[PDB]
């Protein structure tokens, strides 16, 4: 699971 | 009190852990899964081959439509879908109901999982890494709004041997832990970012740059499987690993967890892996403790067939930062403490362990300069 920041 | 949480997540064994909550009115019961590296709540909305079933909006008395697209990528995967609110429920947690917003899960690739029995996710992260923005409350933000719970919960993840756990809503239910519990204050609100001070595997310093083991970030986080390491650090891991396991010679691809490794039932010989060390920065000024795993941990069990037992590797490589995902928490009770800006580990009671090992929270450890470790920009 978020990927990105 | 909280006894009617204990065992209210069940899960496929490596496919993730799951709680089962409901959606709309009237409720449609949908198996979610527990994340706490996404900020996102979003459930299966159309048909798909893995899920056995999903979310009918159109079924759905209490559902709004928000009238905004939604893109999330996750590490593994990603989906997109459309924005709504809803009545949400969750029959193994506290007896509340509350409208949240929920991402309608319309387009996914790579994300769903075959057998994992789960059908959706529960963001448990901040606002701030939401998607689209911080304008979407996450779905316990919202919960803890609107009702009474207080802002807490905690997690207890359970391995399998030769697969369960319990997800605290509000709460610290001490008896799924032992001993004391060791709080690291959560480096700023956005993933569960702490800060690692030091690792040791079987005890021997990595003696690396405390920078290089935050690179990036580290956070905590159920949704992933695997200990993820930045690079120069997984690198290093893997040589001191292989150096102590060395009593057995390796494939270069079983350290990329591109090929398992097989016993003779029951004879594996857990007490040639050595176990890892992390060292986390303490509540108190120039003070540590330290957070320790199994082989038993990090070798997730896979069910080829026949009278052997088969692992995979689960220490891999991460472009991104540390992740402590379920490989460390499957040997802790971790309290996310998000209103007191800190989480704590103790011991879990139910860690998968040998005679002679077991997991360990241990301190305190008198560290210098720790500030000095989180990395910037």
């Amino acid at each position: 699971f978020l990927a990105x920041p | 009190s909280f006894v009617e949480m204990v065992d209210n997540l069940r899960g496929k064994s490596g496919q993730g852990y799951y709680v089962e909550m409901t959606v709309g009115s009237p409720p449609q019961t949908l198996n979610i899964l527990v994340d706490t590296g996404s900020s996102n709540f979003a459930v299966g909305a159309a048909p798909h081959p893995f899920l056995h079933r999903y979310y009918q909006r159109q079924l759905s008395s209490t559902y709004r439509d928000l009238r905004k697209g939604v893109y999330v990528p996750y590490t593994q995967g990603k989906w997109e879908g459309e924005l709504g609110t809803d009545l949400v429920s969750i029959p193994h947690g506290p007896n509340v109901t509350v409208r949240a917003n929920i991402a309608a899960i319309t387009e996914s690739d790579k994300f769903f999982i075959n057998g994992s029995n789960w059908e959706g996710i529960l963001g448990l992260a901040y606002a701030e890494i939401a998607r689209p923005d911080d304008s979407l409350e996450p779905f316990f933000d919202s919960l803890v709004k609107q009702t009474h719970v207080p802002n807490l919960f905690s997690l207890q993840l359970c391995g399998a041997g030769f697969v369960g756990g319990s997800m605290i809503i509000g709460g610290i239910d001490h008896s799924l832990y032992t001993g004391s519990l060791w709080y690291t204050p959560i480096r700023r609100e956005w993933y569960y970012e702490v800060i690692i001070v030091r690792v040791e595997i079987n005890g021997q310093d990595l003696k690396m740059d405390c920078k290089e083991y935050n690179y990036d970030k580290s956070i905590v986080d159920s949704g992933t499987t695997n200990l993820r390491l930045p690079k120069k650090v997984f690198e290093a891991a893997v040589k001191s690993i292989k150096a102590a396991s060395s009593t057995e010679k390796f494939p270069d691809g079983f350290w990329l967890g591109e090929q398992l490794v097989c016993w003779q039932a029951g004879t594996t010989p857990w007490n040639i892996f050595p176990v890892i060390s992390l060292y986390l920065m303490g509540e108190v000024t120039n003070q540590s403790f330290r957070i320790t795993i199994l082989p038993q941990q990090y070798l997730r069990p896979v069910e080829a067939t026949s009278q052997d037992d088969c692992y995979k590797f689960a220490i891999s490589q991460s472009s991104t930062g540390t992740v402590m995902g379920a490989v460390i928490m499957e040997g802790f009770y971790v309290v996310f403490d998000r209103a007191r800006k800190r989480i704590g580990f103790a011991v879990s009671a139910c860690h998968v362990h040998d005679e002679f090992r077991t997991a360990a929270v241990e301190g305190p450890f008198v560290t210098l300069d720790m500030e000095d470790c989180g990395y910037n920009i």
